């Protein structure tokens, strides 16, 4: 037979399951059930304080839309 | 928050690491229609268990020639580095988003040399100094080929951002587009990895064990799971570049299923090389880098440059 | 009659660099050798499941001496002395005395099992088929004396193994 | 640049205990000289004592003798070409058709009783006769065998590893290799055209047919692929032998220097004294001196026994084929890198009981 | 023997071969282990006349 | 920040399983010099994905492609110099 | 309890060393060869812990196969020495076992036993491959009987 | 046993979970098969005891022992032999 190593096999693809869903996972968490705000460049950063600063709970990550403004 | 996140993906790591010496001895035994190892554990799910405990239960012996100051700074230099090489991996969103990722996971890989380097100054024994020497030799001679393909192959994808990976590679896999490159990026991690037929310290004959000539059980865990580990992700590292997956944002699920399964896959190719080649001889490692896969490479990045302008085909790297 | 080996001559047409310049890029006979391999992995394997699974033998098989007995019960050996002449290790010792009821009888008879070659030398010397090699190999040890048989160890063997090895000269005395 | 293979790690005085055992006595000691093609060993004594006595064996022992020899010929390749590669480094063509040994390994179970050292081939025919059935066995065997050698070039010769590895590797000119004494695969290979068995026909090997697989350049590759066509041509002669088993006994019709029939040992007086004798002193050997010399699966193997005319030999100096081959250790490495040493070794199947003693 | 259809065919392929006609395992091909009687020949010179050692 | 949190549990996992694994139980040179002058040709065009975006990339071709034949010249004259043979 | 856990603790050991080997070889005549047919697939060793990481330092038992010859003597020693404990000797075959065949003569110690501590001895010339894996067996379960950690508590 | 399989795994075993006092669960060895079916496991012929009785005698051991080595059931060598060179065992009493 060849499938023995299928096992060997299996747990290994669990192991390598934790990273991918944690990390994932903990964005969410950190994020409200979204994904953190990348910022590859300056724009991308202030726009992050932009929102930070608005939200006035300091997260960038919750968002006020056109219930906030009249 | 943070913490939880990185023993989150340190350890996992770990743990897999301690595994694949499993599957060096099973699958290997079941290509040399041997057994591996079957009887400890069910299905041989304990024995990584046994061999990583008497490594830290057996006596860790410091040669009085041996520089203590040198003969634990290596492995921690070795292991750790593995392991902090993981935080820029683009698992769906990364750990770590460093713009430069890719210079970000070159760079360090450089700095693996000085781990063996150290150790063979350490260990101070006329064989085992020139096993290490020319031993680091080689992974030198093997970065340049891997800067070169890096830089022809990211040319075509963008910026240095291990994130854009997956958006370059959207509908076809980037191996279709660098083949040629594929190959020639593929030996180059065979060889930086120390693995048949570039195992060279490690092999089990060739340096009896290279790096680990006098470096015996206690210490050694942290210098032979660390060669172990540069395998699994240095052919992760293929898998983003060439072999990119899929990932829709609402269901960053495939992409974890997809990339692990092509990961998986390409370290069993990475056993399965082992167990099918022999060893190049030293000269033999030159004549192929310096003057076949050195003068290859150099074209193919000539073409590579050119093409995204013959087609007006430049990549935006924001 | 003989013949050459590596005499093969490279053929310079259009069609033979061709392939010889595509095996040397495109590796071919290192992806043929990888073939073979994985090929092999989807073969089933021959590992003997040791203790449960045990390697096949012959009824000719030699190891563990072990002197035997007559029907009647008393022992073979009648002290001939051939096993200790032809002995090429000398590692029998056999004395021998007259016993109370007449005949022979060894009052000593130590096989240095780590001087012993297990040649099967022994078995055709003495006619009386006394001493034989059984189908033991399962008698590894942890000390160096319990190694060193002596006669009451060889009668013990004897009497262990007997109906087993009884069977084996019984299908093996004809070849013999 | 200078090269000197230091021995006697192994060294044991053989033929210092030869002189004091009989000739059935010393016939273990052959067994364990090379401890890879072990039967061959006991075909080079065994026809050495009974050309000093005059005594030809039956045509049914020497037909096994070829059948052994090659047993032992598809062994020892196996242990030259697979460690060889192991030598270089590859350990999965060395175990595939490791494998397939314990094939005839148990063949050797069936015959002689023991695994490795048979004591089978004796002064005199062979000791014991082919157990029932196994012959088809050995058939069952050698149908097959040629696929897993199939698998061993494919794997070996075409690769470019292992070309650009050991050809052009440890070469020497065939008036050197001569001149140093080497023999059998050191010469066969190294262009020089010569074979025991063809030109020195002892035992049945005549009446067989097979090819002699000489090289062009004669490297540690040529001596490889060598090794692998013999392989090729030990089936052909285990075809031939098996097909032409005779009707016949094993041993010699003389007691004196065969023993006599387990059911002649307890029913005839003459027969009782025969064995008794020879199992005391063994027999009387006229005088004189010989070098029967016959081709191990190594190279030649040959023994230069005197006989004071006593029952046990006066001194048996055993031909150490390797013992000239591992001479050339020194040329063969010089120019050459510290790689290529072991494959010098490898290619050459160095076996630390010949040339040791 | 043992394996599958789809199993034999992957291997016939990866090894160019066909190794279901012969393979490196006994499986029924083996002689029995236990034979009948081997009832052996005679020397050459058994005979009871004109036999002497002197020849 | 979280870069130096990363490395520095990494060096603390290292140090903390390597204290539990102590208590509780000229061709030599050529290879460098000439690795050395290749990888520093090599920084020159690691900047190469962003250069060529630059809005005069037709001045970009003819000098990003000069390195390269450069790294090739600088090789061609080492292979055929010996050099790459290294001294044996 | 007390004597619980430190018996819980020798079983822990216990279990990873006995099946998890390093043998490192040092056969010397024809009593390796048949060890070796132990690495052949018939009789599998690496199915149960024992493996290639080879490497004396990285090494938990020795096997001595073949013939001792007195230069080989020393030599041999050193190699001992150097192994680290738990280090144990196996004495494979006639020859090193006392000598065997070769008992009398002048180039070899009669024995394994008057140059290191053997641990285990296998009889046989050679023993049969599958032997030594009995061999290897018992000195696994002579592992299993060994009470390191306890008899430290009667300390 | 199974002949379906491939020869060698063709015929096999597992041992008693208590075999003379001492059990074997977790302490599986090769030598506790008696003389009886010393044969038919290791296809040394085709006819298990079961179907071939070996032949019945007094003085064959009634229950087959295994490995004695490291038990208090050890063997020690010992000379089998009678010492020969008696002393004088001088007599007593007077003096000269
Ligand atoms: C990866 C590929 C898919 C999963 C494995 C598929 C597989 O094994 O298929 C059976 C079989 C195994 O290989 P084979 O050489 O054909 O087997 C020959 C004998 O039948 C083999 O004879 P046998 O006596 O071994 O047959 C019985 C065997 C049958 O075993 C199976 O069928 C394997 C699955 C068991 C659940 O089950 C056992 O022996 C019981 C113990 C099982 C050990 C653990 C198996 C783990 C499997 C994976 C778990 C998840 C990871 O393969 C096929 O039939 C075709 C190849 C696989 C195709 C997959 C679908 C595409
Ligand atoms: C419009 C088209 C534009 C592009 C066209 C490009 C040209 C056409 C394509 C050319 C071939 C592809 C590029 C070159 C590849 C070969 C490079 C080379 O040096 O080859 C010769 C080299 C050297 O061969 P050599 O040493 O025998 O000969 C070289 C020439 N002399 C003698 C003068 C030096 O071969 C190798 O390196 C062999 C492989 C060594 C490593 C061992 C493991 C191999 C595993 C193979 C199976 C797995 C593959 C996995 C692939 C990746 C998967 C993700
Ligand atoms: C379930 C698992 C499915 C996949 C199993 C593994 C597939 C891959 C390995 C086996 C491939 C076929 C084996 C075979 O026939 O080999 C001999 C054959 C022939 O080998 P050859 O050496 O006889 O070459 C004959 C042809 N001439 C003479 C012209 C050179 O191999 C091939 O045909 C290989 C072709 C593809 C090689 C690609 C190499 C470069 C890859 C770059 C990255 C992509
Ligand atoms: S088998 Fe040979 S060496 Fe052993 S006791 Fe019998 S005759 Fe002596
Ligand atoms: S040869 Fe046989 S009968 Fe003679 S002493 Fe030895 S065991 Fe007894
Ligand atoms: S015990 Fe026998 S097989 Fe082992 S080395 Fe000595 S003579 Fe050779």
């Amino acid at each position: 037979m060849w499938f023995e190593i299928l096992p060997g096999i299996a747990v290994m693809a669990a192991c390598l399951f934790i990273p991918g869903m944690a990390t994932a996972h903990i964005h969410k968490f950190t994020n409200g059930g979204k994904e953190k705000r990348v910022a590859h460049f300056s724009y991308q950063w202030n726009l992050m304080e932009r929102d930070r600063c608005i939200s006035g709970v300091n997260r960038y990550h919750v968002t006020k839309g056109l219930e906030n403004i009249d | 928050m943070f913490m939880i996140n990185i023993l989150s993906l340190i350890i996992p790591i770990l743990l897999a690491v301690a595994f694949l010496t499993l599957v060096e001895r099973k699958v290997l035994g079941y290509m040399q229609l041997r057994k591996g190892p079957n009887v400890v554990g069910p299905y041989g799910l304990l024995q990584p268990i046994a061999d990583a405990l008497k490594l830290v239960t057996k006596e860790p012996l410091r040669p009085g020639t041996s520089s203590i100051s040198m003969f634990i700074i290596a492995p921690i230099l070795g292991l750790s580095l593995a392991l902090t090489m993981w935080v820029p991996l683009p698992m769906p969103y990364p750990l770590i988003n460093m713009n430069l990722g890719v210079l970000f996971m070159l760079a360090m890989s450089s700095l693996a040399v000085y781990s063996i380097l150290w150790s063979g100054w350490a260990s101070n024994s006329k064989y085992a100094l020139i096993g290490a020497l020319r031993a680091v030799a080689q992974t030198i001679s093997y970065e340049v080929t891997l800067a070169i393909i890096l830089l022809s192959v990211l040319l075509m994808n963008g910026s240095y951002t291990l994130s854009t990976l997956i958006t370059t590679q959207e509908h076809i896999w980037m191996i279709f587009t660098s083949w040629p490159l594929a190959m020639m990026w593929f030996i180059s991690t065979l060889a930086e990895t120390n693995r048949a037929p570039f195992d060279l310290t490690e092999g089990e004959s060739e340096l009896v064990s290279g790096f680990n000539v006098e470096y015996a059980a206690g210490p050694f865990a942290m210098f032979f799971m660390a060669e172990y580990a540069n395998i699994i992700m240095m052919n992760a590292f293929t898998a983003i570049l060439f072999l990119g997956a899929s990932h829709d944002p609402h269901t960053p699920e495939l992409y974890t299923i997809n990339f692990v399964l092509k990961t998986l896959a390409l370290t069993i190719t990475f056993l399965w090389i082992r167990a099918s080649y022999p060893r190049f001889r030293y000269d033999q490692l030159m004549h192929l880098l310096w003057k076949s896969f050195l003068p290859l490479t150099l074209a193919l990045c000539m073409w590579h440059i050119s093409l995204p302008i013959m087609t007006a085909s430049i990549p935006p790297q924001s | 009659t003989y013949k050459f080996v590596n005499m093969r001559e490279p053929s310079m047409d259009m069609k033979s660099v061709t392939d010889r310049a595509a095996q040397t890029l495109l590796w071919t006979e290192l992806v043929r050798g990888l073939g073979m391999t994985l090929s092999y992995l989807f073969r089933e394997p021959a590992t003997i499941n040791y203790p449960f699974e045990k390697g096949p033998l012959s009824p000719r098989f030699r190891g563990e001496h072990a002197l035997r007995r007559y029907p009647s019960g008393e022992e073979r050996c009648i002290a001939c002395k051939l096993c200790e002449a032809v002995c090429p290790a000398q590692a029998i010792t056999i004395e021998a005395e007259p016993r109370a009821d007449g005949s022979r009888r060894t009052t000593r008879y130590d096989i240095d099992m780590t001087k012993c070659i297990y040649c099967g030398f022994c078995q055709e010397a003495c006619p009386v088929d006394a001493i034989v090699e059984g189908p033991n190999f399962e008698f590894s040890t942890e000390t160096h004396e319990e190694l060193l048989y002596n006669k009451e160890k060889l009668l013990n063997n004897g009497d262990k193994w007997e109906a087993e090895i009884a069977a084996n000269i019984q299908a093996d005395y004809l070849y013999r | 640049r200078k090269c000197d293979p230091h021995i006697g790690l192994l060294h044991r005085g053989t033929e210092k205990l030869i002189e004091y055992k009989t000739y059935l006595q010393a016939l273990p000691y052959f067994d364990r000289l090379d401890y890879v093609s072990m039967m061959c060993n006991e075909q080079a004594y065994s026809l050495a004592v009974e050309k000093l006595l005059n005594i030809q064996p039956p045509p049914r022992a020497q037909w096994i003798r070829v059948l052994f020899g090659e047993i032992t010929r598809l062994l020892n390749h196996i242990m030259a070409v697979t460690t060889h590669a192991l030598d270089i480094g590859a350990m999965t063509p060395f175990f595939w058709m490791f494998e397939e040994r314990e094939k005839m390994f148990e063949f050797y179970e069936r015959v002689s009783g023991a695994r490795m050292h048979a004591a089978y081939i004796r002064p005199g025919g062979v000791h014991q006769d082919l157990p029932l059935g196994l012959l088809d066995d050995i058939y069952e065997f050698s149908k097959n065998f040629s696929f897993r050698i199939d698998e061993l070039e494919e794997m070996l010769t075409n690769n470019r590893i292992w070309r650009n590895r050991t050809v052009d590797i440890g070469v020497v000119t065939a008036e050197d290799a001569l001149n140093y004494g080497f023999s059998g695969v050191m010469l066969r290979g190294s262009g020089i055209q010569w074979d025991l068995r063809k030109t020195q026909p002892y035992d049945v090997y005549d009446q067989v047919e097979f090819d002699v697989p000489i090289g062009s350049r004669g490297d540690c590759y040529d001596r490889y692929l060598c090794r692998v066509e013999e392989m090729r041509q030990s089936l052909r002669i285990i075809s031939q032998c098996l097909n032409k088993m005779p009707p016949g006994e094993i041993k010699v019709d003389d007691a004196k220097v065969s023993p006599p029939k387990r059911a002649e040992m307890k029913t005839s007086m003459e027969s009782l004294i025969h064995h008794f004798k020879l199992y005391t002193e063994g027999y009387q050997v006229p005088p004189g001196a010989t070098y029967t010399a016959i081709e191990a699966p190594k190279g030649e193997f040959g023994v230069y026994l005197v006989s004071d005319g006593s029952s046990r030999p006066y001194r048996c100096k055993i031909k150490a084929p390797g013992f000239a081959h591992l001479a050339g250790l020194d040329k063969m490495s010089k120019g050459h890198m510290l790689a290529d040493v072991v494959a010098i070794i490898g290619t050459q199947d160095i076996v630390f009981g010949e040339v040791d003693r | 023997a043992s394996a599958t259809r789809v199993i034999q065919l992957l291997r016939n392929w990866a090894s160019g071969r066909d190794l279901q006609a012969k393979l490196q395992l006994r499986y029924q091909e083996i002689s029995k282990r236990t034979q009948p009687p081997p009832k052996l020949p005679v020397g050459p010179s058994h005979k009871l006349s004109n036999n002497y050692y002197c020849t | 920040m979280n870069i130096m949190l990363t490395l520095l549990t990494n060096v603390t996992l290292a140090s903390l399983l390597v204290l539990i694994a102590f208590w509780l139980p000229m061709k030599f040179f050529l290879v460098a010099i000439t690795f050395l002058l290749f990888d520093l040709e090599i920084a020159l065009l690691l900047p190469l994905p962003w250069a060529s975006q630059t809005n005069n990339l037709k001045t970009m071709l003819t000098m990003a492609l000069f390195l390269l034949i450069l790294l090739a010249a600088s090789l061609a004259y080492e292979w055929t110099q010996k050099g790459l043979e290294w001294a044996e | 309890r007390g004597e619980y856990v430190v018996a819980k603790l020798d079983d822990l050991v216990n279990w990873a060393r006995r099946s998890s080997l390093w043998p490192m070889t040092f056969g010397l005549a024809c009593c390796a060869v048949e060890m070796m047919h132990m690495a052949a697939p018939r009789y599998d060793m690496d199915r149960f812990g024992v493996v290639f990481r080879a490497s004396p330092r990285q090494s938990d038992v020795m096997i001595v196969a073949g013939t001792l010859t007195n230069k080989m003597a020393p030599a041999l020693r050193k190699v001992y020495d150097q192994m680290p404990e738990p280090r144990y000797v196996v004495s494979m075959g006639s020859c090193a076992n006392g000598g065997g065949y070769y008992h009398y003569s002048y180039s070899v110690v009669r024995g394994c036993d008057r140059i290191v501590p053997v641990d285990i001895y296998v009889p046989g010339c050679p023993p049969t491959a599958e032997a030594l894996l009995y061999g290897i067996l018992q000195l696994q379960r002579k592992i299993k009987r060994e009470k390191r950690l306890r008899i430290w508590y009667r300390r | 046993e199974d002949n379906k399989q491939f020869f060698g795994r063709h015929r096999w075993v597992i041992y008693t979970t208590e075999m003379n006092g001492r059990d074997t669960f977790w302490d599986v060895d090769g030598s506790m098969v008696p003389p009886e079916w010393h044969r038919w496991l290791h296809c040394m012929t085709d006819d298990p005891p079961t179907t071939k009785p070996p032949t019945a005698r007094k003085y064959i051991w009634t229950n087959h022992k295994f490995n004695v080595s490291g038990t208090p059931q050890q063997y020690v060598p010992y000379s089998t032999t009678r010492k020969k060179i008696q002393e004088w065992v001088p007599p007593s009493t007077p003096y000269k």
